[PDB]
C-alpha cells in the first residue's frame, strides 16, 4: 500500500506488515534456509581468532579484493591528454565496466571505445578489428589522438599492437602522422596502478624516442610532473597551485582534471583540457621530472632516467608535513625559486591545526587500505598526528614497498602495534578488525560491508568507516577533495578529528545514561 | 514526420566510413505499428562495429551479473583475472534477504584472481584448491558456480572436470559456466549459457523426489531480478490473488526454489529475453505452460492480473477482481496528483532487452509519450513485440552508438531520457532530465501498484526539478 | 653492433640442433652469443650446457611467485664457449598456455636489460607449429631482425617454409624484421640443394647453406653436446663452421613473396 | 578502577559497576528525585501539541536563545582592522566571556581589553578608567588603533564615550592624533549583528566625516566591500578570490581573516593583516560600496548613502546560485569588468553538482536557524535544490525581514509548508521538531541538545543536527569553511547530500532486516 501524500521507496516500504508476512512465508516454504540458531553461531565463529587463522591460510581463493586490473589505469592515463580517446583493444565487456566504474566515482561522462573482438577475433587475431576500429573512431568521435591499451584476452593470444597499428596506417585506415601510442596492459599482472605506469610510458616513448638528438636537458626551464593514478580532482589542482605560487615553470603530464569536471551549461563536451602533444614532445627539455607516486611509476622512471637523462629525485608522495616539505625543498632546489611566504604560512596553519586537535587524535587506532603510495602517505601522516595505525593493508603492494613502510613504522613510537599486509584482501581485513579492534577504518566504499558486519556482532564492536580512497560510490562529490600537500593534510586532519567527535557524540547521546559527557565544548 | 525522421537517419549516418554506414543503417528504423515481422524493418543481435562506443557488455555480465549473481545462497566464483568480478561487485541492485557472508553472498566478490603463472600453467589446480578454501570458510553455502572470464576459455582449462570431481568429493552442487566475455556479441548469449547451465546442473536434482506438497495454484516468477525490490512488490499481488509463488528467478532466489520450480502449474515470465530458454525447456520436459506478463503501471498490471487469473478456476478470478478493487483508489490518486504534471511530455528510452517496450505502459498512464526507444541487445522477437507498442513514425534503434544517440536527441529534443549510468551525465550536461532505467537511480521498486507510486514520483521530481532552469548563466 | 636472429621451420626439421651447432661454431669464432629458447619443452640450450640448465624462466617465476620478483641471475647461464643460455619454459603438454609463457619471458629479458652486455648475436629458437601471437614474440619490432627458415627437399618441409613466410609478412611490412635465408638440413633427397635454391628464389631469398645428413649429429645429441664440441675434426663440424661464417657475412635481408601452390 | 594499558576518561569510566552503584545510592538516598515514571510522563508531555501551545504563549521567559549581544559583534568588527585593539569600556566580566566565546569557535587567541569598571565607576562614571585604560592599553600592547565599544552597564549610566575620550586626549593620556573611534553598543538592543553595524559605522564615521570636501566618487576605481558579522574564514577569502579573478579593484573593510588564522611557527602575533587606516580614509573615493549582509548593515548603509554618496546596490547576501549570479553581474556593471570564463565555468560545475545530487535532495524537510542574512541565504538555496524548508527560525530577526523571507518562500512550490519565526528561541524550535518532524536540523552547536531530546523519544523520531552557523564548538576547524558564492554553495550542497546518505546508511545497516537497501552505489 501507498499513501499518495507520503510515498515509501524500498526502504521503508518492505517493513510494512503485509510484506514482512509475505517474506516470512517465502523463507519458510521454499527457501530451505538454515535455522537462525545456526546462522548466528556461524556468524559468531567468523569473528573469532580461529576463523582468522584459517582465513589467513588461504592460497587460492580471493574474497572482496582491494584492486582492479591494468587497463582501468591505462584509460585514466589516456584521459589526461588533449582531445584523446582511450581505445581498448580486446573484448567490449571490459570497456562497459571501465566506464561504469569511473562514472560512478566521478559522476561524470567517461569516454572510451573498444574494438569489439568476438570469438572469431579470438582465434584469428584482432588485426581487422584494429583497422576498422581506428578508422571508425577517428571518423565518428574525431579525437586528436587515440591511446591504445589491451584487455586480458588480447594479451593471452599475443596480439602485436605495434604491428596491428602500423599495418592500419600502411593500408590507409588512418593517416600516418595521426598519433597512436600504445601499451600492453595485461590484467593478470600487477593491478590498475600498473596499467597507468604502462600507458604513460607508451605515450612518453611515442613522443620522445626518435628525436632525442636535438634535446638539451634544462633548456625549457620547466619541471615535469607525473601524477600517476590519481582520483581526487583537488590533487591535480593543488600541485598546480603550489608550483604557480612559487613561480615554478611546470608541465603536468597526463592532466584529466578538466575533462572529468566539465560544466553543465547546455552542452556535452567529450574532450576538455589536458596535457598537449607539444608538451610531451618538449618534456625531455625540462630541468628534471618529478614522480608524485613513485611506487607505481617504476617503468616510467627507467625510461625518463635512461632516455631523457633526468636525475629523477627520490621523493615520497607529497602527503603530510615532512613529505610536502621535502617535495617543496626539492622543487626549490631544481628550479632556483625560494619558497614563498604564502606556502610557509600555510605550512604553519596546518601545524596550528595539528596542535589544536592533538588531544583527540592521540593514540587513536586505525585499520586502512588503498594503493601503495596513498597508503604510505596516509600512514606517515597518521604517525605525525600521534595516531596508531594498526592494520595496514595493500592488496596490490610488493615486498620492497612493504619493507619501506615497515621502516617508517619502526622509526616512530606510534608504529609499535602496526603490521603491514601485502597480497591480502578485505575479507582478511574483516577478520583483523574483529580480533584486534581499531577505532576506525580508512578505506573506500567497499568497507561499508565490514562496518555492517562489525555492527551485527554488537554496537560496542562497530568500527566506523572513514571514506578516503577509490572508489567512493555511496557519498557525493568526495572526488573534489584533496589529499596532497598542506591542503590535503588539512582536509584529512579535519575528516579524522571530526569522525572521532561524531562517533563520541553518538556514544554520549543517551538521555540520563551517557549524556553526562555530551559536551557543548570539544 | 515519417519522412523527416528517415532524413534524420540518413544525415547521422553520413559521418561513418562506408562499412560501418551500411551496417548501422540496418539497425535504425521508423516504426510501423502495422508491421508484425520486424525482420522486414530492422535487424538485431549482430556484432558491434569496432570503435563506435556501443553501450553493450559481455557474456559474463549476462551470466554472472544477471542470471547467476542474484541467487543468494550460492557462491559465485569470478574465475580469472581480478577486474571483471570487481567492476560488477554490488553494481546491480538485485535485492535479497539474508545474513551476508554467512548464509547469503550476493554483495560479495569471490575470485581466483589470476596471476601470470596461472595463465601459463593453467588454473585447474588453483580452482580445486579454491573450492576447498570456500567450503572451509563459508560452510553454510548451499552450492558454488564458477563463472569463467575471458582467459579461462582461451587456454582451455577443464572446469567441468574440476566441478564433477570436487562436487562428488564434497556432495555439493558446483556449476561450471563458460560465460567467456568474447563469446557472443553481448549480454544476451550469457543469458543463454546461464540458462543451459541451470538446466544441466541444477534443475533436475529433484526429478525423482515427490515429497514437495503441490497445489493447483503453484506458480513461478521467471525473469525478475528484484531490482530495488521489484519482485517482492510483484509477488505480493500474485499471492493476494490467491496464487502461491514457489520460485523467483533469480532475484532474492534460493537454490532450493530453483529445484522446486518443476513442480509448478504455470511459469510467469517477466523478462522474456533472459529466460525464455529455460521456460521453453520446462514446457518440453515437464509439461509446464508459460506466459509473458507486464507489471509496469496500472493498465498493464490490471490486464496481466486478469490474464493470469484466467488460467485458473473462478475462485482465483474472484480474488483478481478483489485485488484490483483494493488498489484502484491508490493508483487513481497517484494519477490525479502526478499526471497533470507530466501530461504531454516526450521521453526517449534506451535499455537492455526488456524494459524498452515493457515500461511504455507506465509512461502512458501518466500521459507521457515514448517518441524513441531501442535496445542494447534484443533479438528480432523482442522487436516483434515492440512495434505495436510504439506509435507511428517513432524512432527505433539497436545497439545505438554514443554518437547516434547524442545526435538523435539533439534533433528530437525529448523532455526526458531513460537509459543507463554511461548515458546519464552526458545528457544532464545538455540540460535534459534523465532517469536511470536499469538501477532506477537507486530508487524503486517500479513493478506493480506500489511501485507505480514511486515511479510517478521519480519521473515528476526529475523532469520538473528547479535545477533544469539553471543551465544558462544570466549574462551568457 | 648487436644482431638478433630467429630460427623457424617445420616441426621436427632440426631447428634446435642446427641453431645450437651454429652458435657453437660462432662462439668458437670468438663471437658473444645468447640463445633464447622459445619452446615449452625447453631443449634449445640443452647441447650448449651439458646435462642440465634446470631453470626455465616460467618455472622460476611460478616458484618465486611472480616474474617481477625474479632476478636475471636465476635464469641465465653460460655453457660451451661462454654462450649464454636462457629458456622460456612453459607447461607440460595439454594444459595452460605456452604462448603467453614466451611473451612473458621475452618481456622479462627486455625489462632486465639482458640484451645489453656486449653481445654480437641473439638467437631465438622457436617451435615448429606457430599457433599463436605468443610464438611470434621473437620477431616483433626491436626483437629479431633476421629470420632463417630451416627446410629440406620433402614436400611438407617446403610447404611449411612458405606458410611461416606468410606469417612473417605482417611483421615484415610494419617493421624491420627480414628473412635472411633458407637453411637446408638434408634428408638425402634427389637433387635437393638445387630444389631448395629454386624455392628460395621464388620467395625472394637465398639458400645460405646445404647441411648434409650425418649421424654424428644425433650421436653428439645423445651425449648432450654439439658436434663442434663432441668432434671438432669431423666433416659435419666443418659444415657448421661454413654455415657460421656465412651467417656472419650475410647481407641479404628480404620481405619474402609467398607463392600459390601451383 | 583503571587499567594502566587502557585508561578510561569520564566516558566510559563511570559506566563501571561500582560508579554505577555509587550513583544509584546517591540518587535514592539524597536527591529526593521524581520517580522515573513521572519523569517519562512529563517528557512525553513536552513533545506534544498541547505543550507547544503553552510554549508559544510565552511573553517573559526566554529559553536557549539563538543570539548574543552587541559588544561581541563590535569586538569582531574591530579585530578586522590593522593593528587594532578592541576596547570595551565597562565591566571586565564581559570581555573574559567575549574572548572565550571566540577562542572556542575559532580555536585561536583573541585579543581585547576591558577598562574594568567597578562599583565606584558605576556610580562616579567611567571617565577615569577611560583615561588610564587607553594610556595603559596603548603603552603595553601598542596597537596602531583603539576601537572603543561598551558593556550594558556603561550604557545604562550614560557614559559619554565621545567626551571621555576627548578629555583623555586633552589631558595627554593618549596623543591627540592617535585614532580612537567609538560606538555605543547596548546589549539590550538588537544583538551581536547590530553591534557590528554600530562598530563599523563608528570607525567609518571617524576616518571620513570631517574631510568629505576633497572626495570624489569613483576616483580610486575600486569597489568597497563590507562583510558584516561573518565567522567563516573561507567567506572573506572567496569574495577576495572572485573579485581578483574578475580584475576588479576592491577594498574589503573590516578583514579579520589573517588575525584569526595566524600560523603556529614559534611566535605569537597579536596582530596580523586587516583593513588599513588609509583604506578607510580613501573609501569614499570608491566607485560604490557593497554590503554583503544588508539585513544587519542598515545603519552603515544610511551613513554611506548619506555622507559618502554611494548608490549602494540593492543586493541579497550572495549565497546559492541566483544571488551569487546577481552579485557577480552587479560587480560587473559597476567596475566595467566582464565576468571571466573561469567564474562562468565555476557556476556550471555547481549546476552540475545540483543535477547530480537532486534525486536525494528532493523533498527533504529542514528546520533551521541562525542570523538574518545567513538564514535567508540558506532558505533561498534549499529552494534552488528542491528541498522543503519547514521551520525557519531567526531569533534576532525583525518584522520586515520576516516579510522578505515569506515572499521568497511563496515564490517557490517548495516553500508551501514553511513557517518563519522571529523572536522565538531554541526551546520553541524543539517543540516544532517534535510536533512537525523534519528530516534534519541545520543550525549551530546549541542544536545538539535538541537532537539528544528527539532521540530520547525514539530512534524513529531523532532529528539529526547538521552544523552550519555560529557558534560551532563541538567540531574542529569548521570555521575554515565557506558559505558564500559558488564555492560556498558546493560545500553546502555536499554537506547536505552526504548528511542525507550518511543517515540512510545508518537506517539500513541492520543485518537481515534493513540492509537489503544498504547499497554500495548511491
Ligand atoms: N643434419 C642432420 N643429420 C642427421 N640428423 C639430424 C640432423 N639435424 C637434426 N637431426 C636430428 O633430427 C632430430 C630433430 O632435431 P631438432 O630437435 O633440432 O629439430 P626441431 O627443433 O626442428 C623439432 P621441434 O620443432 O619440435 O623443436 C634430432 O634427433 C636431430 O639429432
Ligand atoms: S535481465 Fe536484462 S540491461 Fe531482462 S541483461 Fe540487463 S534487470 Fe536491463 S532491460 Mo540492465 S533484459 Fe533485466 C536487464 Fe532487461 S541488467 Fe537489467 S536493467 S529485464
Ligand atoms: S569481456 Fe575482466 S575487466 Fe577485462 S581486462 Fe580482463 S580482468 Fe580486466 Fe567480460 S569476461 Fe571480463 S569484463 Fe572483459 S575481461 Fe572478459
Ligand atoms: S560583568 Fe555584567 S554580569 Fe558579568 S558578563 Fe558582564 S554584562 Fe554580564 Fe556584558 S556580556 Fe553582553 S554587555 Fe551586558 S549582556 Fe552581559
Ligand atoms: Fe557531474
Ligand atoms: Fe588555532
Ligand atoms: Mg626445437
Amino acid at each position: 500500500s501507498q499513501q499518495v501524500d507520503k510515498i515509501k521507496a524500498s526502504y521503508p516500504l518492505f517493513l510494512d506488515q503485509d510484506y514482512k508476512d509475505m517474506l516470512a512465508k517465502k523463507r519458510d516454504g521454499f527457501e530451505e534456509k538454515y535455522p537462525q540458531d545456526k546462522i548466528d553461531e556461524v556468524f559468531q565463529w567468523t569473528t573469532t581468532k580461529e576463523y582468522q587463522e584459517l582465513n589467513f591460510q588461504r592460497e587460492a581463493l580471493t574474497v572482496n579484493p582491494a584492486k582492479a586490473c591494468q587497463p582501468l589505469g591505462a584509460v585514466l592515463c589516456a584521459l589526461g591528454f588533449e582531445k584523446t580517446m582511450p581505445y581498448v583493444h580486446g573484448s567490449q565487456g571490459c570497456v562497459a565496466y571501465f566506464r561504469s566504474y569511473f562514472n560512478r566515482h566521478f559522476r561524470e561522462p567517461v569516454s572510451c571505445v573498444s574494438d569489439s573482438m568476438t570469438e572469431d577475433a579470438a582465434v584469428f587475431g584482432g588485426q581487422q578489428n584494429m583497422k576498422d576500429g581506428l578508422q571508425n573512431c577517428k571518423a565518428t568521435y574525431k579525437p586528436d589522438m587515440i591511446a591504445v591499451s589491451t584487455t586480458c584476452m588480447a594479451e593471452v593470444i599475443g596480439d602485436d599492437l605495434n604491428a596491428f597499428i602500423n599495418n592500419s596506417k600502411k593500408e590507409g585506415f588512418i593517416p600516418d602522422e595521426f598519433p597512436v601510442p600504445f601499451a600492453h596492459t595485461p590484467s593478470f599482472v600487477g593491478s590498475h596502478v600498473t596499467g597507468w605506469d604502462n600507458m604513460f610510458e607508451g605515450i612518453a616513448r611515442y613522443f620522445t624516442l626518435k628525436s632525442m638528438d636535438d634535446k638539451v636537458v634544462g633548456s625549457n626551464k620547466k619541471i615535469n610532473i607525473v601524477p600517476g593514478f590519481e582520483t581526487y580532482l583537488g590533487n591535480f589542482r593543488v600541485i598546480k597551485r603550489m608550483l604557480s605560487e612559487m613561480g615554478v615553470g611546470y608541465s603536468l603530464l597526463s592532466d584529466p582534471e578538466e575533462v572529468l569536471d566539465t560544466p553543465a551549461d547546455g552542452q556535452f563536451r567529450m574532450y576538455a583540457g589536458g596535457t598537449t602533444q607539444e608538451e610531451m614532445k618538449d618534456a625531455p627539455n625540462a630541468l628534471n621530472t618529478v614522480l608524485l607516486q613513485p611506487w607505481h611509476l617504476e617503468k616510467t622512471k627507467k625510461f625518463v632516467e635512461g632516455t631523457w637523462k633526468h636525475e629523477v629525485p627520490k621523493l615520497n608522495i607529497p602527503m603530510g608535513l615532512d613529505w610536502t616539505d621535502e617535495f617543496l625543498m626539492k622543487v626549490s632546489e631544481i628550479s632556483g625559486q625560494p619558497i614563498p611566504a604564502s606556502l610557509t604560512k600555510e605550512r604553519g596553519r596546518l601545524v596550528d591545526m595539528m596542535t589544536d586537535s592533538h588531544t583527540w587524535l592521540h593514540g587513536k587506532r586505525f585499520a586502512l587500505w588503498g594503493d601503495p603510495d596513498f597508503v604510505m602517505g596516509l600512514v606517515k601522516f597518521l604517525l605525525e598526528l600521534g595516531c596508531e595505525p594498526v592494520h595496514i593493508l595493500c592488496h596490490n603492494g610488493n615486498k620492497r614497498w612493504k619493507k619501506a613502510v615497515d621502516a617508517i613504522l619502526a622509526a616512530s613510537p606510534y608504529g609499535k602495534n602496526a603490521t603491514v599486509y601485502i597480497g591480502k584482501d578485505l575479507w582478511h581485513l574483516r577478520s583483523l578488525v574483529f580480533t584486534d579492534k581499531p577505532d576506525f577504518m580508512i578505506g573506500n566504499s567497499y568497507g561499508k560491508f565490514i562496518q555492517r558486519d562489525t555492527l551485527h556482532k554488537g554496537k560496542e564492536f562497530e568500527v566506523p568507516l572513514i571514506r578516503i580512497g577509490f572508489p567512493i560510490f555511496d557519498r557525493h562529490h568526495l572526488h573534489r577533495s584533496t589529499t596532497l600537500g598542506y591542503e590535503g593534510a588539512m582536509q584529512i586532519l579535519t575528516t579524522l578529528v571530526n569522525s572521532i567527535l561524531e562517533r563520541l557524540d553518538e556514544e554520549t547521546r543517551g538521555m540520563q545514561a551517557t549524556d553526562y559527557n555530551h559536551d557543548l565544548v570539544r | 514526420s515519417r519522412e523527416e525522421v528517415e532524413s534524420l537517419i540518413q544525415e547521422v549516418l553520413e559521418v561513418y566510413p562506408e562499412k560501418a554506414r551500411k551496417d548501422r543503417n540496418k539497425h535504425l528504423a521508423v516504426n510501423d505499428p502495422a508491421v508484425t515481422q520486424s525482420k522486414k524493418c530492422i535487424i538485431s543481435n549482430k556484432k558491434s562495429q569496432p570503435g563506435l562506443m556501443t553501450i553493450r557488455g559481455c557474456a559474463y555480465a549476462g551470466s554472472k551479473g544477471v542470471v547467476w549473481g542474484p541467487i543468494k545462497d550460492m557462491i559465485h566464483i569470478s574465475h580469472g583475472p581480478v577486474g571483471c568480478g570487481q567492476y560488477s561487485r554490488a553494481g546491480r541492485r538485485n535485492y535479497y534477504i539474508g545474513t551476508t557472508g554467512v548464509n547469503a553472498f550476493v554483495t560479495m566478490n569471490f575470485t581466483s584472481d589470476f596471476q601470470e603463472k596461472d595463465i601459463v600453467f593453467g588454473g585447474d589446480k588453483k580452482l580445486a584448491k579454491l573450492i576447498d578454501e570456500v567450503e572451509t570458510l563459508f560452510p553454510l553455502n548451499k552450492g558454488i558456480s564458477v563463472q569463467s572470464e575471458c582467459p579461462i576459455g582461451l587456454i582451455g582449462d577443464d572446469i567441468e572436470s574440476v566441478s564433477k570431481v570436487k562436487g562428488a568429493e564434497l556432495s555439493k552442487t558446483i556449476v561450471p559456466v563458460r560465460c567467456e566475455g568474447f563469446r557472443g556479441v553481448s549480454q544476451s548469449l550469457g543469458h543463454h549459457i546461464a540458462n543451459d547451465a541451470v538446466r544441466d546442473w541444477v534443475l533436475g536434482k529433484r526429478d525423482e523426489d515427490t515429497t514437495f506438497a503441490s497445489t493447483p495454484y503453484d506458480v513461478a516468477i521467471i525473469g525478475d531480478y528484484n531490482i530495488g525490490g521489484d519482485a517482492w512488490s510483484s509477488r505480493i499481488l500474485l499471492e493476494e490473488m490467491g496464487l502461491r509463488c514457489v520460485a523467483q528467478w533469480s532475484g532474492d532466489g534460493s537454490i532450493s526454489e530453483i529445484e522446486l520450480t518443476p513442480k509448478v502449474k504455470l511459469n510467469l515470465v517477466h523478462c522474456y529475453r533472459s529466460m525464455n530458454y529455460i521456460s521453453r525447456h520446462m514446457e518440453e520436459k515437464y509439461g509446464i505452460p508459460w506466459m509473458e506478463y507486464n507489471f509496469f503501471g496500472p493498465t498493464k498490471t490490471i490486464e496481466s492480473l486478469r490474464a493470469i487469473a484466467a488460467k485458473f478456476d473462478e475462485s482465483i478470478q474472484k480474488k483478481c477482481e478483489e485485488v484490483i478493487a483494493k488498489y484502484k483508489p491508490e493508483w487513481e490518486a497517484v494519477v490525479a496528483k502526478y499526471r497533470p504534471r507530466l501530461e504531454g511530455k516526450r521521453v526517449m528510452l534506451y535499455i537492455g532487452g526488456l524494459r524498452p517496450r515493457h515500461v511504455i505502459g507506465a509512461y502512458e498512464d501518466l500521459g507521457m509519450e515514448v517518441v524513441g526507444t531501442g535496445y542494447e541487445f534484443a533479438h528480432n522477437d523482442d522487436y516483434d513485440r515492440t512495434m505495436k507498442e510504439m506509435g507511428d513514425s517513432t524512432l527505433l534503434y539497436d545497439d545505438v552508438t554514443g554518437y547516434e544517440f547524442e545526435e538523435f536527441v539533439k534533433r528530437i529534443k525529448p523532455d526526458l531520457i531513460g537509459s543507463g549510468i554511461k548515458e546519464k551525465f552526458i545528457f544532464q550536461k545538455m540540460g535534459i532530465p534523465f532517469r536511470q532505467m536499469h538501477s532506477w537511480d537507486y530508487s524503486g521498486p517500479y513493478h506493480g501498484f506500489d511501485g507505480f507510486a514511486i515511479f510517478a514520483r521519480d519521473m515528476d521530481m526529475t523532469l520538473n526539478n528547479p535545477c533544469w532552469k539553471k543551465l544558462q548563466a544570466p549574462w551568457e | 653492433a648487436m644482431r638478433q636472429c630467429a630460427i623457424y621451420g617445420k616441426g621436427g626439421i632440426g631447428k634446435s640442433t642446427t641453431t645450437q651447432n651454429l652458435v657453437a661454431a660462432l662462439a668458437e669464432m670468438g663471437k658473444k652469443v645468447m640463445i633464447v629458447g622459445c619452446d615449452p619443452k625447453a631443449d634449445s640450450t640443452r647441447l650448449i650446457l651439458h646435462s642440465k640448465a634446470q631453470n626455465t624462466i616460467m618455472e622460476m617465476a611460478a616458484e618465486a611467485g611472480t616474474v617481477e620478483d625474479l632476478e636475471l641471475e636465476d635464469v641465465l647461464k653460460a655453457g660451451y664457449g661462454g654462450v649464454k643460455c636462457v629458456e622460456s619454459g612453459g607447461p607440460e603438454p595439454g594444459v595452460g598456455c605456452a604462448g603467453r609463457g614466451v611473451i612473458t619471458a621475452i618481456n622479462f629479458l627486455e625489462e632486465e636489460g639482458a640484451y645489453e652486455d656486449d653481445l654480437d648475436f641473439v638467437f631465438y629458437d622457436v617451435l615448429g607449429d606457430v599457433v599463436c601471437g605468443g610464438f611470434a614474440m621473437p620477431i616483433r619490432e626491436n626483437k629479431a631482425q633476421e629470420i632463417y627458415i630451416v627446410c629440406s627437399g620433402e614436400m611438407m618441409a617446403m610447404y611449411a617454409a612458405n606458410n611461416i613466410s606468410k606469417g612473417i609478412v605482417k611483421y615484415a611490412n610494419s617493421g624491420s624484421v627480414r628473412l635472411g635465408g633458407l637453411i637446408c638440413n638434408s634428408r638425402n633427397t634427389d637433387r635437393e640443394d638445387e630444389l631448395i635454391i629454386a624455392l628460395a628464389n621464388k620467395l625472394g631469398t637465398q639458400m645460405i647453406h646445404f647441411v648434409p645428413r650425418d649421424n654424428v649429429v644425433q650421436r653428439a645429441e645423445i651425449r648432450r653436446m654439439t658436434v663442434i664440441e663432441y668432434d671438432p675434426k669431423a666433416k659435419q663440424a666443418d659444415e657448421y663452421r661454413a654455415l657460421a661464417r656465412k651467417v656472419v657475412d650475410n647481407k641479404l635481408l628480404v620481405i619474402p613473396n609467398p607463392i600459390t601452390m601451383d
